[PDB]
RNA sequence: CCCGGUGAGGCGGGGGGGCGAGCCGGGCUCUCGCUUCUGGCGCCAAGCGCCCGGCCGGCCGGGCGCGACCCGCUCCGGGG
RNA sequence: CGCCGUUCCGAAGGGACGGGCGAUGGCCUCCGUUGCCCUCAGCCGAUCGAAAGGGAGUCGGGUUCAGAUCCCCGAAUCCG
């Protein structure tokens, strides 16, 4: 609908019930949850491999 | 008190209110848009007599500076008649014709009989 | 007894790591024009070679002599506005049924009685806005042999009299009892202002570069000093 | 006293008065072009010119750009006889003090 | 004689640039503490065609190191830039394409 | 006096921490002080110390320091 | 006289939530009011510029010598 018609509709008519609902597509949602968990995981691997180096050296 | 932001904004000071020592004008000017000046005279033309008879309205030549609110609240003062709606229009003559439509129970033809126009 | 929920969450304020905290920036603020003006005029008074006639106002009375000075200059304050009326009344009933020695205020009067040699001690405010009003008083005192001294603050010199600011103050005469304190001050003053007038009339002030640009020269000089300190062996 | 500031303000080529007039001129060059001063800069010259230190007397400081009066005309083209081809080296008939 | 066409260009009003549909002045990122002692990482949101200009522009997007905000910047796109690419800026930035460093 | 930039945002010294040249645990030369696999998130304080304030050491609710080194005379630079 | 200038040499915000203090009107209970601090706040330039650009929301039938999405009837609709 036109922008100023959105004040008339109810929230359920304007968003789908999902994380980032009605402001991002599902494919790019899942493909962002993935990258988030993966990058924080590699940051944990590197955190480990940091003190693993500092232990010997 | 550390300066967290590098923009010195002007501090807000205190602002008093006018406590004059004498009113400029002595007396408040009387309201020259009276309930009487706001309604000059009616119309007695068969373009408005068919409105009175059929549409149960009245046609007044009101002051040009008058709102539909002032008109409603000044016919409910000069004539004591609740009003359905008001439709104004400025004629090419210059005056502001106003079609006032009375409540369902009130009869225009029978309040124009009263006030004179009939 | 410790609760296993209250974790310790440290932040990393490294480059690009996390948003810098609400630090203090009173150094980098963009100030209003009047503030920056007076703040860098105080700097021009450190960069410009100040002639000794203006530089002779920085060498001022100390903080211990100042107290005793204003202690003596509190027994000889002028009369108030109310004391003036109450003296006109006590003079009225005096008529019905000498002037005490007091202070003396103002340049036009201090100069005109330093020429008349009437003064016994002159106090001069160190921060007269247009300094031309007291540029000459130092030399006129030294010339007449009047003990003068510069005091820090014309807003503390202005509380002796009952006005906003005063410029100079003069002790012409004092009572008997306070003549000893006056002679115990005139000594420590004349030995500090009139005795060393030769070295006061010669001492230029100012002419000192900002620390940011004196450290860039002390560093280079250090490098060329430790050069001869290290190349000799 | 006033004659001391008077005879002092005549040695403008000295050291002290060329330091004072220069820090004054620098500070003035930073303020607005026309601003009210709190008090008369020269109290002696102000008395001499009629300034009684009482309410109602006001001192405005004002700066004006030095130099002559270039003629306000197009590019060159002051249409007239060669007598009045002068634009550059002209002078104004009222002093810069009267313009202040 | 008439003011010649060369002279009529310094006044303007006809000879002014057509800056209607242009996207903004393509300028580098201002110098801050990060850009002066480390490196700051941003992404490439898109590469647009600015009118009246042969080069393309690139919306590089950083995040303010002092506020909670995503700053946009209009660079000129070096060749090999693509979208979703990471561009670093500052003294400690590595030396590859699109990587502004002193 | 001029120029450029910015919401004039960490400038200059000094201290504190780590790496290597070295002398025999202690002083110097150095440098760094925490972000490079990805089209993700990132503020509005965790924590420790100190104090206070009401109801019954126990509930409730505030403030200060560290966290986030100290000291400084131009906002930083470039001209001059 | 004025002209230049529209972010440029500027102390350019009179606003908001919460808290504390103070007052007020009444089921003076509980909200509302306005006074004082505390906390927070970016902006980007006053204002003007389109009856063809952007811009929520009305249609049927009847009616006048001349007016109808405007009056009458009947059906709706937006905003507060
Ligand atoms: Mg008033
Ligand atoms: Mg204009
Ligand atoms: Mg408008
Ligand atoms: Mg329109």
């Amino acid at each position: 609908v036109r922008p100023k018609v959105l004040m008339r509709l109810s929230k359920t008519k304007k968003h789908v019930s999902r994380a980032y609902g009605g402001s991002m597509c599902a494919k790019c949602v899942r493909d962002r949850i993935k990258r988030a968990f993966l990058i924080e995981e590699q940051k944990i691997v590197v955190k480990v491999l940091k003190a693993q180096a500092q232990s010997q050296k | 008190k550390i300066r967290t932001s590098p923009t010195f904004r002007r501090p807000k000071t205190l602002r008093l209110r006018r406590q004059p020592k004498y009113p400029r004008k002595s007396a408040p000017r009387r309201n020259k848009l009276d309930h009487y000046a706001i309604i000059k005279f009616p119309l007695t033309t068969e373009s408005a007599m068919k409105k009175i008879e059929d549409n149960n309205t009245l046609v007044f030549i009101v002051d040009v500076k008058a709102n539909k609110h002032q008109i409603k609240q000044a016919v409910k003062k000069l004539y004591d008649i609740d009003v359905a709606k008001v439709n104004t229009l400025i004629r090419p003559d210059g005056e502001k014709k106003a079609y006032v439509r009375l409540a369902p129970d009130y009869d225009a033809l029978d309040v124009a009989n009263k006030i004179g126009i009939i | 007894v410790v609760n296993p929920l209250f974790e310790k969450r440290p932040k990393n304020f490294g480059i690009g790591q996390d948003i810098q905290p609400k630090r203090d920036l009173t150094r980098f603020v963009k100030w209003p024009r009047y503030i920056r003006l007076q703040r860098q005029r105080a700097i021009l008074y450190k960069r410009l070679k100040v002639p000794p006639a203006i530089n002779q106002f920085t060498q001022v009375l100390d903080r211990q002599t100042a107290t005793q000075l204003l202690k003596l200059a509190h027994k000889y304050r002028p009369e108030t506005k109310q004391e003036k009326k109450q003296r006109l009344l006590a003079r009225a009933e005096k008529k019905a049924a000498k002037r005490p020695p007091v202070l003396r205020a103002g340049v036009n009067t201090v100069t005109t009685l330093v020429e008349n040699k009437k003064a016994q001690l002159v106090v001069i405010a160190h921060d007269v806005d247009p300094i031309e009003l007291v540029v000459f008083l130092p030399a006129l005192c030294r010339k007449m042999g009047v003990p003068y001294c510069i005091l820090k603050g014309k807003a503390r010199l202005g509380r002796l009299v009952h006005r906003k600011t005063c410029t100079t103050v003069a002790f012409t005469q004092v009572n008997s009892e306070d003549k000893g304190a006056l002679a115990k001050l005139v000594e420590a003053i004349r030995t500090n202002y009139n005795d060393r007038y030769d070295e006061i009339r010669r001492h230029w002030g100012g002419n000192v570069l900002g620390p940011k640009s004196v450290a860039r020269i002390a560093k280079l000089e250090k490098a060329k000093a430790k050069e001869l300190a290290t190349k000799l062996g | 006293g006033y004659k001391y500031i008077q005879e002092l303000w005549r040695k403008k080529q000295s050291d002290v008065m060329r330091f004072l007039l220069r820090v004054r001129c620098w500070q003035y060059r930073q303020l607005s072009a026309l601003h009210r001063a709190p008090r008369p800069t020269r109290p002696d010259k102000a008395r001499r010119l009629g300034y009684k230190a009482k309410q109602g007397y006001v001192i405005y400081r004002i700066r004006v750009r030095r130099g002559g009066r270039k003629r306000p005309v197009p590019k060159g083209a002051t249409y007239g006889k060669p007598v009045h081809h002068g634009v550059n080296q002209l002078k104004f008939a009222r002093s810069l003090q009267s313009v202040a | 004689g008439r003011v010649i066409r060369g002279q009529r260009k310094g006044a303007g009003s006809v000879f002014r640039a057509h800056v209607k549909h242009r996207k903004g002045a393509a300028r580098l990122r201002a110098v801050d503490f990060a850009e002066r002692h480390g490196y700051i990482k941003g992404i490439v949101k898109d590469i647009i065609h600015d009118p009246g200009r042969g080069a393309p522009l690139a919306k590089v997007v950083f995040r303010d190191p002092y506020r909670f905000k995503k700053r946009t910047e209009l660079f000129i796109a070096a060749e090999g830039i693509h979208t979703g690419q990471f561009v670093y800026c500052g003294k400690k930035a590595q030396l590859n394409i699109g990587n502004v460093l002193p």
